[PDB]
């Protein structure tokens, strides 16, 4: 029956310093210690700090914590691409003793990286998919930064708006972002129109890939 | 001394002091040993104990009339503080009537003020309680 | 590590899986400096030799009564107890939380008067190898003399198909001032030992806040063709009574009708199958009420 | 080497029950307490329950009180969590965390509460066109997750799924290879969707 307050998002360029706050009250942070966790996109949380300031084995020295009164702070000195992840602070309440009080979480983002253009690749509807009387165009986007784009489909030259389904830019293993777009169509309108295009705009630069029904 | 009258008043002080509702929440003169407010000392010399009471009544009186209670946060319409302050004042007269002459810590934020209102009352409660026992014992015994 | 009492020590440990524990060096309290052997508990297995013994303490299997010998003779004893710190918190497995007046409340204390005596009781599900040590004082910076006795079983009951064992202890303030305005609180500190496990609990309070008088005495009924009730102060209450006054509450209990008064008598209306009960409270301070004193009506 | 392994999760309709299992190893299980923690996809952590070393006292969060029940069996070094009268908001990943300073966490097991039934994918190959790239297409499947394998000899990566407007998922995995080896090597994607017990091996040419 309680929560700890963390800033939703903090940001900074490589080699810089950043701080993450964990604010509470006298009942919890003012009478107990603080833990810090590191959760990477596709794994479970990993322990960074325990008892406010201690470092386990395998945790670099740049990760440094603290606690003051009702609030605590985790300091990351000298950023790196690998440190881009979510962070959670945990403690107990003086009366909900064993129950765990987790913070709101903080998305650490690395900015200032060198710009990068997307690597687009378009695929037509497979012959097997058409045999089932269905068609799906797959426009794949990968290896780029910053992570934010817009997709625009075209039937030959005219706009295609309906039937599209696209994801949100997710981060890769190399700390660049990727995404995919899917345009569902019928077998007849794919054969009628002679071509389709996927226009991916990323920082003012548009990249187009065309495909036609053949082979 | 006027024992019989002090007792009826002290007993009312304890009544008012306890019917007060600030929310329970946990983050100066007193009647100490030897002050002479024990039944033995009263039969020996009761004046000594009364010197302490009067000081204690005037003390809390100066408080209940300070900014702590009057200032922010707003007091209650059903607040007994009013009658409690005038009760303290009326009882200090019956001891040193037309006598006292006067001329420290003061919080800033309302929360700090509201805390002391709660820390003060529960300390007040313990002081009047000892007094009523004194005047009840003096009224039953030292009253010819 | 620190010494709880003579030849008894406590080792503070961070309790977590595969924790290495702490290295402890035990020294045999003895003049002789050679031909020394160490053991643990009753086992005759010689764990080491020499004046001192180095051991890694990380599990209860590493604790116990370490003993040094020299020619069969027992030279010195040294008992090791463990104090678990679980994710930054000390352990509280021994005592049952009473959740009154608030959570994390293991000790409840009472006093029948302002004499300076008082009693503290606590509960536990443990039945064997259980030891308590009680100390008390008025003031922390400069403590005042408060003598506490020995803790013993006071009752045994079943709650939720698991036995509950109640312990109690009596203490007394050395130089009391029953009529005084308590400025410093009483401090109670308890050491609990279950097997080799060490834990300690605490409580703080003023006496005036924990008062609970005994029920009225000699409850009588005087009828009239409705009924006149009369009683007396209890034997344990403080004296004289003109100083330490009490107030009372009379109840007839289908419903429960109640009245209040400062007198030792009262008139009420009685009915068939009803019961008249009375309890008491300090007249000038709102402490705890007394348990009811009952007399069937009609 | 401490290790935790969850199991028992999956899909279920609201109102029904499910029992979860966390297998422990590498330490003295019976000498420590254990927690249960959950996290909804893309959200924060929320504590569920806790149980002491001896199973004496159990604690629960007020959002699951009376509904969930925690238990352990120190003889076999396991931790359990009986979830009754399940609700939609209970959909999340459920970890088991040890109680202590140097605590450890398991991989977690997904628990999806939805009246929508399970559904298997429809795999379609994605052939390369005139370096080059190819892959497979996992379309219309519910619920997540899905595993895919590849065989090559030249980067490669798999991309997350899209939540269609219909409530179904759909992803695709691709492999980047030289246009020269297009003819020599044969490529097969090995999809797997345990919730529907579906397993496919599609060749791409
Ligand atoms: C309830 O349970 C808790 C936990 O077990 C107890 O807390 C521990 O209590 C012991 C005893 O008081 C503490 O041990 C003492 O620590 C003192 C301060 O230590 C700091 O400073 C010294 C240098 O000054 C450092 O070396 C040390 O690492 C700390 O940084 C010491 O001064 C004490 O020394 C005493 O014993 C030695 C012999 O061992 C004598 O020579 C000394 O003169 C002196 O008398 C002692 O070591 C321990 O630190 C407490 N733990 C914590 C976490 O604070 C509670 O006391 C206990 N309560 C009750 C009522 O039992």
């Amino acid at each position: 029956q309680s929560v700890l307050t963390q800033p939703p998002s903090v940001s900074g360029a490589p080699g810089q310093r950043v701080t993450i706050s964990c604010s509470g009250s006298r009942s919890n942070i003012g009478s107990n210690t603080v833990k810090w966790y590191q959760q990477l996109p596709g794994t479970a949380p990993k322990l960074l700090i325990y008892y406010n300031d201690q470092r386990p084995s395998g945790v670099p020295d740049r990760f440094s914590g603290s606690k003051s009164g009702t609030s605590a702070s985790l300091a990351i000195t000298g950023l790196q691409a690998e440190d881009e992840a979510d962070y959670y602070c945990q403690s107990y309440d003086r009366y909900t003793h064993p129950a765990l009080l987790f913070g709101t979480g903080t998305k650490v983002t690395v900015l200032g990286q060198p710009k990068a253009a997307p690597s687009v690749t378009l695929f037509p509807p497979s012959s097997e998919e058409l045999q089932a009387n269905k068609a799906t165009l797959v426009c794949l986007i990968s290896d780029f930064y910053p992570g934010a784009v817009t997709v625009a489909w075209k039937a030959d030259s005219s706009p295609v708006k309906a039937g599209v389904e696209t994801t949100t830019p997710s981060k890769q293993s190399n700390n660049k972002y990727a995404a995919s777009s899917y345009l569902s169509l019928t077998p007849e309108q794919w054969k009628s129109h002679r071509s389709y295009s996927c226009q991916v705009t990323h920082e003012g630069s548009t990249v187009e890939k065309t495909v036609a029904p053949t082979e | 001394p006027a024992w019989t009258q002090c007792q009826q008043l002290s007993q009312k002080l304890c009544t008012l002091a306890w019917s007060a509702h600030p929310l329970v929440g946990h983050m100066v003169p007193h009647i100490q040993c030897g002050d002479g407010c024990d039944p033995q000392g009263l039969r020996d010399n009761s004046q000594f104990c009364l010197q302490r009471i009067h000081q204690g009544l005037i003390f809390y009186e100066k408080l209940l009339g300070s900014d702590i209670f009057t200032g922010e946060p707003s007091l209650l319409p059903d607040s007994p503080v009013g009658q409690l302050h005038a009760s303290l004042l009326g009882l200090s007269q019956l001891l040193q009537p037309e006598g006292h002459h006067w001329e420290s810590l003061s919080p800033s934020q309302p929360w700090q003020r509201l805390l002391l209102r709660f820390k003060i009352l529960r300390s007040l409660q313990a002081f009047v309680a000892v007094a009523a026992r004194v005047f009840a014992h003096g009224a039953a015994t030292l009253s010819p | 590590i620190w010494e709880l009492k003579k030849d008894v020590y406590v080792v503070e440990l961070d309790w977590y899986p595969d924790a290495p524990g702490e290295m402890v060096v035990l020294t045999c309290d003895t003049p002789e400096e050679d031909g020394i052997t160490w053991t643990l508990d009753q086992s005759s297995e010689v764990l080491g030799s020499g004046k001192t013994l180095t051991i890694q303490v990380k599990e209860f299997g590493d604790a116990g009564q370490y003993t040094c010998h020299k020619g069969g003779e027992v030279l010195s004893h040294s008992l090791l107890l463990l104090h678990k710190k679980e994710d930054g918190i000390w352990s509280t497995d021994i005592l049952k939380d009473q959740k009154e007046p608030k959570n994390k409340t293991f000790l409840r204390c009472e006093a029948k008067n302002y004499s300076g005596r008082f009693t503290c009781w606590w509960l536990t599900t443990i039945s064997t190898d259980l030891t308590f040590s009680v100390k008390s004082s008025r003031g922390s910076s400069d403590p005042q003399g408060v003598t506490c006795g020995a803790a013993t079983l006071s009752a045994e009951r079943v709650r939720g198909d698991n036995k509950e064992y109640e312990y109690s202890v009596e203490c007394q303030e050395d130089s009391a001032c029953p009529a005084a305005e308590e400025s410093l609180p009483i401090e109670v500190m308890v050491d609990a030992v279950h097997k080799l496990k060490y834990e300690n609990y605490t409580s703080s309070f003023f006496i005036r806040d924990i008062i609970k008088p005994d029920p009225p005495k000699n409850l009588q009924l005087k009828p009239l063709k409705q009924v006149e009730v009369s009683w007396e102060y209890p034997d344990t209450w403080s004296t004289p009574h003109s100083y330490f006054s009490l107030t009372f509450c009379v109840q007839v209990q289908e419903k429960k009708d109640r009245v209040f008064t400062d007198k030792t008598s009262a008139t009420v209306i009685c009915r068939k199958n009803a019961s008249i009960s009375v309890r008491a409270q300090d007249r000038y301070y709102s402490s705890s009420w007394s348990e009811w004193a009952s007399v069937p009506c009609s | 080497q401490v290790q935790l392994v969850e199991s028992g999760g999956g899909v279920v309709q609201p109102g029904r029950s499910l029992r979860l299992s966390c297998a422990a190893s590498g330490f003295t299980f019976s000498s420590y307490g254990m927690h249960w923690v959950r996290q909804a996809p893309g959200k924060g952590l929320e504590w569920v329950a806790f149980i002491r070393y001896d199973g004496s006292n159990k604690y629960y969060a007020d959002s699951v009180k009376g509904r969930f029940t925690i238990s352990r069996d120190n003889s076999k070094n396991t931790l359990y969590l009986q979830m009754n009268s399940l609700r939609a908001e209970d959909t999340a990943v459920y970890y088991c965390k040890t109680h202590g300073s140097h605590d450890n966490w398991g991989q977690g097991t997904m628990v999806t509460v939805s009246s929508a039934s399970t559904k298997g994918p429809s795999v379609f190959p994605l052939a390369p066109s005139s370096t080059a790239a190819l892959g497979c297409l996992v379309k219309d499947y519910f619920p997540e997750p899905v595993t895919v394998s590849w065989n090559s000899g030249s980067g490669v990566h798999t991309f997350p799924a899209v939540l269609q407007s219909s409530g179904l998922y759909s992803l695709s995995s691709v492999v980047t290879v030289p246009s020269s080896s297009l003819g020599t090597q044969t490529y097969i994607c090995n999809v797997n969707h345990k919730p529907s017990n579906t397993k496919v091996d599609k060749k791409v040419e």
